[PDB]
C-alpha cells in the first residue's frame, strides 16, 4: 500500500531535479517548486526511523554537495580574462583559452601528486637530516656541493646549464636519496614512491584525458548524424555566434555568412572547379618536396646543433635554441606555402596542421636520437662538461633533465620573443611605418595577425608532451611548468587584445570539441614510448639516486615483490609479464575494441532512430 | 667574461636590472589597456 | 559571500531554479544594477526581484547584446509579462538559457522560440526569410534568400505542411556541431 | 553530352545486377533483362580502344565468374542430407550442420595449407633421399626406426600410444629434419615453413573466423535488434518456420507458439508470484555449491588419473578416458541439476551453457599442467621410457603431439559410444521396454533422446581447439580430424534421424546468429595463449624436430634475419621487441575499453528510458 | 552439365534473373516434373517453361508446403495467372525467394503480399486474425486472439490508420533477430 | 602380454573382424533407414 506513497514521493523527487532545466519562467518555477517541497514535507506516515535518518543524511549531503560547489565556484581563474578574449574575438578564440586552462588544471593536479607523495617526503627528510647523521653520512655525496661546484654556481654558464644549485636541488633526478624512508614498520620507500607516482601519473594524465572526452561527447554535440543533408540548415540556424560583443567582430560574421551562403548555392557543381591547366600541379608537387626537404633540413640542424662541444654561451643553449626557432618559424613557412599551393581553405588548414604536427613528431624524436647519441658520447669519453662528474658518475638521468629544462626554458623566451616581434613590432610597423612603405602592410603584406587557434594549441601540447617526457628525470618539471603556463596564459591574452586582429573567415579542420584531446592523447601515448623504453631497458646510474647501483629501474619494485611474496606467484607475474603471452592478449584488445565500436555505433544510430519515431 | 663585483656578480646586476625594468613595463601594461590595429572603418579611409 | 542584498531563501530558491550559484546571481545582480541605478533598488528582498523592470532598450545598450542582430527578439522572449519590459527574474532566465551549464533541449526551445517572429509555434516562410536578412544584413538578393528557403525547408519539412515544427527543428539542429557553441553568452 | 552516353549505360547496368532480387514476376524480369541488353546494344555511340576493351574483360571476367560458381556448386556435400534433416527438425538444429561443415571447410583449409607448404616439401625430401646419403646420413637418427623398435611397433601397447611407425612417420613433429631447404639460390627452409606457417594458420583462422562472422552479422543480414518493444510482432511474424516438413514438428510448433503466445498475453507483463521463498533459493545455493565440487573433483581426477602409470591397456589411456567421459557426462548431470533448480527455461540453458563451457576450460588448462608436470618428471626422471628415448633423447613435443592424439582419438570413440549408448540403446529400451517398465518411460525419465545444439558445438569447437593447441606438435592433425569430422557428422545426422525428438520448445540461449563462432574465436584464444608461450619460453628438444638444438623455438629466423640483414636493423627489431614497447599500449587499450563500457552503458541506459517513455 | 531439358539461352537468362545455378535449375525441374509426369514435358525449350503448369493441390502436396499453413497463400501470392494453376516460372520464383541467399528486402515485401490475405496492399484487423488461428490452430481464445491483435496493431501504428502498411511491417520485421532464419525453405 | 601371433598378430586378426562387421552394419544402415521414436499419436494412442 505503501508503493504508491513512495512512488509519487520519488517522482516529486525527480521533479525538483528536473525543474531546473525547464522552458518557464521564475514564476512558473517558484510555484513548482514550493507545491514539490510542500508535497515532500507534508507527507504523513514516512519511512521507518533509520531510513527517515538515512533521508535526512542524504538532504545533509545534497546540502553539502551545493556549498562545496559554491565555494569551489570561487576558486576558478580568469573567467573575467577569457569572457572579454571570448567577447572581443569568439568561441574559437576562446577555446584556445579554455583548453589553456585546463591543462593548467591539469598540470596543477600532477604537480600536487609529485609533491605530496615524492617531493614534500624527500623535502621533510632533507630538514631532519643533521650534519654527522647516518642519512647525512649516506647522502653527503649527492646532496652536499663540492667546493668547486659550490664557488663555480655563481657564474652564469653553470646557471644556464642548471649546474649549480640547480642539480643539487629537489628538482632533478639524482638529488633524492635510494635510503629515504618513513615508518618502523610497512615502511614508505622513496623510490617506491618515485616509480608509482610517475607510472600512475601517466595512467592519470591518460584516465582524465579521457574522462573530458566522455565528458564532451556526452554534452550533447555527440548526436551528430556524420551526414551532410543539412547543411543549409546548419549553416542558418548556428550562423551567429552569440559570444561576440566587438562590433567589427559583427561585421566580420555578416560577411563570412554572406560568403558561406553564396558559396553553397553556386557549390555542388553549380560553379565547377577549374584551374590553369598544369601549372598548380607542378606548383603543389615541388612546395611538397621544398617541405619533405625542409624536414630532413630540420632533423639535420638538430642533430649537427646536437654535437657542438665547448662552454660558449651559444654552444651549451644551442639545441634548444635550435629547436625553438624551428617550431617558431617553419610553421610560417608552412602558411607561406599554402598561398602557393591554392588549395581549399578547410583542406589547407588540415595540411597545415598535419605538417605541423609531423614537424613537431619529427622534432621530438630527433631530440630523443641526439640526446641519446651524447650520453653514449659522454660514457665513452671518461674512459665545464667535467664538473658535471661532481655529482658522483655520470648522472645521465640529471643531464636528461638539465636537457629537457633548458629545452622548456627556452621555449618559453623564445615564445614571448616571438610573440614580442611578430605580434606587437609586426602590428607597430603595420600601423605607423604604413604611410612610407610601398607595400600597404596593413592591407596586402602582412595584416596585423590573427590569433592561430590552432598552431597555439598544438604548441602547448608539444610543451605538455616535453613535461610528459621529462617528468621521470625532473620531479618539479610540472611545478616550473605551471609558472610558464601562467605567464604564457597572461602574454596570449595580451597578444589576443592588444596586437591580434579578428579572422576574416573561421575555419575548424574537425569541428569537433575533442580534437584538441585527441592532439593531447596523441601526444601523450608518443611520449610515453621513450620513457617505458628506458625503463626497461636503460641501466640506472651508479652513484645517483633514487635507483643508484640497480640493475634495472624496474629492480625495486621487483625486490620489494620478492621480498614480500617469495611465492612462485611473483614468478608467475613474470610468466605473465612475458612476450609470449601479452601478444595474445593484445589481439584479444584489438578484437574486442573492434566489436565495442561497432555496438556503440548500432546504439547511437537505434538511439536515432528512437528520437525520430517520438 | 664577467667579473664579480664586490660581494655580487655582473651579470646578476644586469639581470637584477632587467627584472625590475621588465616588473615596471608590466605593471604599466596592465593598466594602459592599448590597442594597436585600426579597425576596417579606419582603414579604409586610407584612400583620400 | 556577502549575502546582503538577497535573503538565503531566495538565493538557494533561485539555486534551486538556476544553474546559478550565489556568485554568478550577485554578479548578474549587479550588472542589472549598473545599467540604471536610478530605478534598481540596492537592496532586492522580497517581491521587489520580480517587480523591478528595466526597458528593452535599457537592457540591449549592454555589451553581451547591442552587437547581436536578434536582441529584440531575446528581450522579448524572455520578457514574461512582454509590455516591452524585463524585470530581474526573467535577466536570469535569460542568461541562464545561455550559459554554458544549459541543456541542449533548454537551449533548442528557446532558439526555436528566438527564431519563431510571429509567435506561431513553427518557423513559416517569413521568419526564415527576416532571419536570413539580419544574418546576412540583407546583402544576399531576394533570389538567393528564396533558394535558401526552399533548401532548408526541403531538409527539415518532413511533415510536408512547408513549415519546421519543433520537432523537425529539435532532430535537424541536434546534429548540428556548432549549436552548442555559438548558442551561448557567457556574463 | 558525352557523359550522357556513360550514364545510360551505368543505369543499365547497375539495373542489371540488381533485377536478381526485384519483387517481380518471371515475365516481367526477362523482358526487363531483355530491355537493358538492347540498350547494352545500343551503347554503340561508345569510343572504342581502351573503353571497348575494358568492356569486353568486364564481360569476360563476370561469365568466368558465373562459370566458377557453376562448378563451385556441384562441390558442396551434404546439401541433401542437411536439408533432409532441416525438413525434419527445423533452421534450429540444421544450424549445427552448417556449423559442422563450415568448421570442416576451415579444416580442410588448414589441412591443404599444411600440406603444401609443410607435408608434402618434406615427403618430396623423404622420397628422393637414398640410402648411404648425407641427407640420409644424417636424417637416420630420427627417421629409421631401431632394430628394437622394428620388434615392438605391431604390439598393440605401442599402437595405443601412437609409437612405432606412427612416430617415424610425417605426422608428429619430431620426424621433421631441420636440415632440409629446397633452393640452390634462395633456400625454401622447412623449418622455417614450419615455424611461420603455424603462425600463419593461427592468424588465418582468426581472420576466416572474423570475415565469416562479420558477413553473417552485416552485408547479408539485418544487423539490427537492440530494442524490446516489437515483442508481440517477432513472436507473430516469425512464429513458422518454414523449413518443417515432418508434421510432428509442425504441431510442435502450433504448441509452442500457443504457449509463448499465453505467456505474452497472461504471464508476461500480469503476475509475478512465488511460492516457497526462502527455500527455492537453499536448493540453488546447494546446487552450485555442489557444481563448483563437481569442477574441483574433475580437475583432481584429471590430476590424478595423469599421475596413474602401469603401462597397460587402460593407464596408457586413462586420462584421455577421464577427459572424454567427464565430458560426455557432466553436462547430463548439469542438465539434472538445473531441472532440480526451477530455474526459467532460458536462464537454465544460459546457465548450462556457461557451465560447459567452464568445464571445458578448466578441463583443458588441467589437461596443459598435467601434461607439463608429467614432462618435467620424465625429464626429470632421466638422471615405455625406452620406446620414447629412442629418437635421440626425450623428444617432449613427440610426447605431447602424442598425448593429444590420444586425447582425439579417445573423444571420436567415446562420442561412437555415448551415440550409441543414450541415443540408440536409450531409444529401443523407451520403445519396447515401455510395456514391462514400473513407470512410463516414453513421458516420464527418461524421454526420447533430443538433438542437443548446444552442447554438440561445444564439443566441436572443443575438439577444434584441441586441434589448434596440437597442431604446433602434429602437422598432420587436421587431416586426421577431418575424418573425425567426416565421421562425426554422419553419425550425428544418424542419430538425429533414427533416434531423437524434435523439442517441444527450442528457447535458444543466444539470439545472435555468430554465437557459435564468438565461442570458436574464444576457444582459439585459448589455445593460442599456451602455444605461443610454449614458443616464447620451452627450450626444444636437443636432438630432435625440425628446431632441434636450437636454444629458442623462435630462434630459426631470428638466425636467418641476423645473418641475411644488417646488424643496426636487427638491433632495432629487438629494441622494438621489448616490454617496454607493449606495455603502455596494453594501459591506453584497457583504459579506452573502459571509457568505451562507461559510454555504451550510458547509451543503453538513455535507450531504456526512451522506451519506457515511449 | 548435359542441360538437355533447356537451352543455353533459358539456363542463361535463369541464372541472371534468379539466385539459381544451372544445378538448382535443374534439380527444381526434375522436382516440378515428379509432381506430375504426365503434364509435364521432358523438354521446356523456348515458351514451354511458362506454358505447363500445374493446380495448387499438385504443388501443396511436396513436402516443403505440407505441413505449412499458409502453403495457399504462397501459391496465390507466386502464381502470375488467378485462374489456380502455377507455372514453372513461378515455381522458380517462389523457391529463389525462399532460397537462402535471397536479400532481407526481398524476402519482406514477399513476406508482406503473403500475409496480406485480402491483399489490399494493408495488414489489416482480419488479417492479422486469419495468421494468428493459423499460427495456432484456432487453439487461442477470441478475447486472447483480439488481446494480441491490438498490441500487434498499436506497434508500428505511426500513421494512426489501425493498420500496418509495408512500411511499418519493414520496419519492424527487419530488426526480428530470427525472421531471416524462419522465412526460408531449401531445396 | 595375450598370446598374440598366429602367422599375424591377434590383435590385428580381432581388428579385421571387427572392421568388416562395421563395414557390414553401416551398409545395412545407410540401406535400410529405420526410425525408432514414435510419434506423439502413437504415445498417446496407447496410454488407455
Ligand atoms: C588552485 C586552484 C586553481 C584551479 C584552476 C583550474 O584547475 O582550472 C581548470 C578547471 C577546469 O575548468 P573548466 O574549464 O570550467 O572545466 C570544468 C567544467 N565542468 O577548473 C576547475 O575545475 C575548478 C578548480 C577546482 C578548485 C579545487
Ligand atoms: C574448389 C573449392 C570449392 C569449395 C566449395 C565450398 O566453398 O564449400 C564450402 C561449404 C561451406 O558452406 P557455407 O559457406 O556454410 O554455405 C554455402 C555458401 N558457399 O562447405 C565446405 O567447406 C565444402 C568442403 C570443402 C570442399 C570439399
Ligand atoms: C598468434 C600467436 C603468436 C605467438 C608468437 C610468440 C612470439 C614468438 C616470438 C617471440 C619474440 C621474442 O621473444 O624474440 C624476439 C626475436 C629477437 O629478440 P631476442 O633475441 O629474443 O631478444 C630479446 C630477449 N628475449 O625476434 C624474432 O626474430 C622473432 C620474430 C617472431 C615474429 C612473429
Ligand atoms: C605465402 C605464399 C603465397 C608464398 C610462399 C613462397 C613460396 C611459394 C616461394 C618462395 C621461395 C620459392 C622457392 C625458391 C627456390 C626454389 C628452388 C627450385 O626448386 C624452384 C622452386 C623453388 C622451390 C621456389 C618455389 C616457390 C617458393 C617456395
Ligand atoms: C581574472 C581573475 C584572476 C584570478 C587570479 C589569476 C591567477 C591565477 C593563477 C592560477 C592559479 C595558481
Ligand atoms: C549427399 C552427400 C554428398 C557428398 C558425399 C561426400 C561426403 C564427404 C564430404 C567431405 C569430403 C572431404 C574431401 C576432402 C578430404 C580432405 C582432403
Ligand atoms: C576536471 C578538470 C581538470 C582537473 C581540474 C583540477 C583542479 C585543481 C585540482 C587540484
Ligand atoms: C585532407 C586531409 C589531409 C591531411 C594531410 C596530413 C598530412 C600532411 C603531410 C603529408
Ligand atoms: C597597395 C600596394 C601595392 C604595391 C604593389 C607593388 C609596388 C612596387 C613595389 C616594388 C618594391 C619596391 C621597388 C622600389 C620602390
Ligand atoms: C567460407 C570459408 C570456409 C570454407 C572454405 C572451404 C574451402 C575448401 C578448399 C580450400
Ligand atoms: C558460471 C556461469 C553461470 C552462467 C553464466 C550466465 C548466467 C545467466 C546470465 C543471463
Ligand atoms: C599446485 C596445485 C595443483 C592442483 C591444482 C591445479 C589447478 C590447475 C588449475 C588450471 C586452471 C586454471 C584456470
Ligand atoms: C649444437 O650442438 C651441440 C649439441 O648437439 C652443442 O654442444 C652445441 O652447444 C649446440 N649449439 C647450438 C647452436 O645449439
Ligand atoms: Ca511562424
Ligand atoms: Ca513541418
Ligand atoms: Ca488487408
Ligand atoms: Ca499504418
Amino acid at each position: 500500500s505503501k508503493d504508491r506513497i513512495l512512488k509519487k514521493i520519488q517522482q516529486k523527487k525527480e521533479i525538483i531535479q528536473k525543474l531546473r532545466g525547464q522552458p518557464w519562467y521564475m514564476k512558473r518555477k517558484r510555484r513548482t517548486l514550493k507545491v514539490a517541497q510542500k508535497h515532500l514535507q507534508q507527507q504523513e506516515a514516512k519511512v521507518s526511523k533509520a531510513r527517515l535518518y538515512k533521508a535526512e543524511a542524504g538532504r545533509r549531503l545534497t546540502q553539502a554537495s551545493r556549498w562545496l560547489d559554491n565555494l569551489k565556484i570561487y576558486l576558478i581563474p580568469w573567467e573575467a580574462k577569457i569572457r572579454k578574449i571570448e567577447s572581443h574575438f569568439g568561441s574559437v578564440v576562446s577555446s584556445y583559452f579554455t583548453f589553456h586552462r585546463w591543462v593548467l588544471g591539469v598540470n596543477i593536479t600532477i604537480t600536487f601528486i609529485m609533491c605530496m607523495f615524492v617531493v614534500i617526503p624527500e623535502w621533510l627528510a632533507d630538514s631532519r637530516t643533521q650534519f654527522g647523521d647516518d642519512r647525512y653520512n649516506k647522502t653527503k655525496a649527492i646532496k652536499v656541493m663540492p667546493p668547486a661546484v659550490r664557488a663555480r654556481a655563481d657564474e652564469l654558464s653553470t646557471v644556464w646549464d642548471f649546474g649549480g644549485y640547480f642539480q643539487y636541488s629537489l628538482l632533478f633526478y639524482g638529488f633524492y636519496s635510494k635510503e629515504t624512508f618513513f615508518g618502523e614498520t610497512i615502511k614508505y620507500r622513496v623510490p617506491v614512491a618515485y616509480f608509482f607516482c610517475n607510472i600512475f601519473i601517466l595512467g592519470f594524465s591518460l584516465f582524465i584525458i579521457l574522462r573530458k572526452m566522455a565528458a564532451n561527447n556526452r554534452r550533447g554535440t555527440l548526436s551528430s548524424g556524420k551526414t551532410q543533408q543539412y547543411l543549409f540548415n546548419w549553416k542558418a540556424f548556428t550562423g551567429w555566434d552569440y559570444t561576440i560583443g566587438n562590433p567589427e567582430t559583427a561585421g566580420n560574421v555578416y560577411m563570412a555568412n554572406v560568403i558561406k551562403f553564396r558559396e553553397a548555392i553556386n557549390d555542388d557543381k553549380q560553379k565547377p572547379s577549374d584551374k590553369h591547366p598544369w601549372i598548380r600541379f607542378v606548383a603543389r608537387v615541388l612546395t611538397n618536396l621544398f617541405i619533405c626537404a625542409m624536414y630532413v633540413f630540420s632533423i639535420w640542424a638538430i642533430m649537427q646543433c646536437g654535437t657542438l662541444k665547448g662552454e660558449h654561451f651559444f654552444a651549451q643553449n644551442a639545441t634548444a635554441i635550435t629547436i625553438s626557432l624551428i617550431t617558431l618559424v617553419f610553421p610560417n613557412i608552412f602558411d607561406l606555402l599554402g598561398k602557393i599551393e591554392k588549395l581549399h581553405p578547410r583542406n589547407a588548414l588540415r595540411f597545415q596542421l598535419g605538417r605541423v604536427l609531423v614537424l613537431y613528431i619529427l622534432n621530438y624524436y630527433t631530440l630523443i636520437y641526439s640526446l641519446m647519441l651524447q650520453l653514449e658520447h659522454l660514457q665513452k669519453e671518461k674512459n665545464r662538461a667535467s664538473l658535471r662528474m661532481s655529482q658522483g658518475g655520470l648522472c645521465w638521468e640529471t643531464i636528461i633533465g638539465q636537457e629537457i629544462t633548458k629545452l622548456v626554458t627556452m621555449d618559453l623566451y623564445m615564445t614571448v620573443a616571438s610573440i614580442f616581434l611578430i605580434d606587437f613590432l609586426r602590428g607597430l610597423a603595420c600601423r605607423y611605418l604604413n604611410l612610407y612603405w610601398p607595400w600597404d602592410l596593413e592591407r596586402t603584406f602582412p595584416e596585423y595577425g590573427e590569433f592561430k587557434v590552432a598552431e597555439n594549441v598544438l604548441h602547448l601540447v608539444n610543451n605538455q608532451g616535453m613535461i610528459w617526457l621529462g617528468l621521470f628525470f625532473v620531479p618539479l618539471l610540472p611545478m616550473l611548468n605551471n609558472i610558464k603556463l601562467i605567464i604564457l596564459m597572461y602574454i596570449r591574452g595580451w597578444a589576443a587584445m592588444t596586437c591580434n586582429v579578428p579572422a576574416s573567415q573561421i575555419f575548424r579542420a574537425s569541428r569537433s570539441s575533442n580534437f584538441f584531446f585527441a592532439l593531447l592523447i596523441l601526444f601523450l601515448f608518443l611520449c610515453t614510448l621513450p620513457v617505458g623504453f628506458v625503463i626497461a631497458s636503460k641501466t640506472p646510474s651508479k652513484s645517483c639516486g633514487p635507483f643508484g647501483n640497480q640493475s634495472f629501474f624496474y629492480s625495486v619494485i621487483t625486490d620489494v615483490l620478492h621480498e614480500n611474496l617469495d611465492k612462485t606467484l611473483v614468478n608467475g607475474i613474470k610468466y605473465s609479464l612475458s612476450p609470449g603471452i601479452i601478444i595474445p592478449v593484445l589481439v584479444l584488445l584489438s578484437l574486442v575494441i573492434y566489436f565495442l565500436i561497432a555496438m556503440v555505433t548500432g546504439l547511437s544510430q537505434a538511439n536515432q532512430d528512437l528520437s525520430f519515431q517520438l | 667574461d664577467q667579473f664579480v663585483a664586490p660581494g655580487l656578480r655582473l651579470w646578476m646586476l644586469i639581470a637584477l636590472v632587467g627584472g625590475v625594468l621588465l616588473i615596471m613595463i608590466v605593471i604599466v601594461c596592465c593598466f594602459m589597456r592599448i590597442r594597436i590595429p585600426r579597425t576596417k572603418r579606419q582603414i579604409d579611409l586610407i584612400a583620400a | 559571500s556577502k549575502g546582503g542584498v538577497f535573503t538565503r531563501e531566495q538565493l538557494d530558491e533561485y539555486q534551486d531554479c538556476t544553474f546559478f550559484t550565489r556568485k554568478d546571481i550577485i554578479r548578474l545582480y549587479k550588472r542589472f544594477y549598473a545599467l540604471n541605478p536610478h530605478k534598481v533598488p540596492t537592496n532586492m528582498q522580497g517581491n521587489r526581484p520580480a517587480i523591478t523592470t528595466l526597458t528593452f532598450e535599457e537592457v540591449e545598450k549592454m555589451p553581451e547584446l547591442k552587437e547581436n542582430p536578434f536582441k529584440r527578439r531575446i528581450c522579448e522572449v524572455f520578457s514574461e509579462d512582454g509590455r516591452g519590459n524585463l524585470s530581474f527574474d526573467d535577466f536570469l532566465d535569460m542568461f541562464s538559457v545561455f550559459s554554458e551549464m544549459a541543456p541542449l533541449q533548454l537551449k533548442l526551445k528557446y532558439a526555436f522560440r528566438i527564431y519563431d517572429y510571429d509567435g506561431d509555434e513553427l518557423l513559416g516562410h517569413d521568419d526564415l526569410s527576416k532571419m536570413i536578412r539580419s544574418l546576412t544584413r540583407d546583402e544576399l538578393s531576394d533570389v538567393e534568400v528564396e533558394f535558401i528557403i526552399e533548401r532548408i525547408i526541403e531538409e527539415a519539412d518532413l511533415d510536408g505542411d512547408s513549415s519546421i515544427n519543433f520537432a523537425e527543428f529539435e532532430h535537424v539542429v541536434s546534429r548540428s556541431p556548432d549549436f552548442i557553441r555559438t548558442f551561448h553568452i557567457r556574463i
